[PDB]
């Protein structure tokens, strides 16, 4: 779908971000416009939730020992696990969509970065796949940007 | 899952302390 791709840029471009330190120069799709907005926001409140919680981020992926593509599979599952009391909101979105990006730095760190877009379309999947009336309902990723504006 | 469901609920607190504060 095309939310389903707009997401996947945005997620992949900030895990691929994350990770090599390299920004992403190619032209985005049709909604560019929202995808660089959303991506701006992200580098904000992802890159501060990942220091802010990176003690707990450390923990956690030290209990789920990736080492390679079989086990990208087990962040799909946290997240599957995280929206089952059937609460969905930003915060929680940008806290899952910024411990993959701490996943894929360490995905990066351990030589396994053809690793990381399966990851990025994994969470992409579990996102659109299970939330697409919830994301609709808040205007998708304009309203992501929307709720994170401040000032 | 017993891991994997821990930091969920990890995770879930985190992000609805985040949502709270936005």
């Amino acid at each position: 779908s095309e939310l389903y791709r707009q997401s996947l840029e945005i997620i992949s471009r900030y895990l691929r971000e994350q990770a090599t330190g390299a920004k992403d120069t190619k032209p985005m799709g049709r909604s560019g416009a929202t995808s660089r907005k959303a991506l701006e926001t992200l580098r904000r409140v992802g890159d501060g939730v990942q220091r802010n919680h990176e003690t707990a981020f450390q923990g956690m992926l030290r209990k789920l020992d990736i080492k390679n593509e079989d086990d990208v599979k087990s962040l799909s599952r946290v997240m599957i696990h995280v929206f089952s009391d059937g609460v969905t909101n930003w915060g929680r979105i940008v806290t899952l969509i910024s411990f993959g990006a701490f996943v894929a730095k360490h995905l990066k760190t351990i030589n396994q970065e053809s690793c990381i877009e399966p990851l990025a379309e994994s969470i992409t999947d579990v996102l659109v796949r299970t939330k697409r009336d919830w994301l609709v309902k808040q205007r998708g990723w304009d309203g992501f940007v929307e709720f994170f504006h401040v000032e | 899952e017993d891991i994997i469901r821990n930091i969920a609920r990890h995770l879930a607190l985190v992000g609805d302390l985040l949502d709270r504060s936005i």
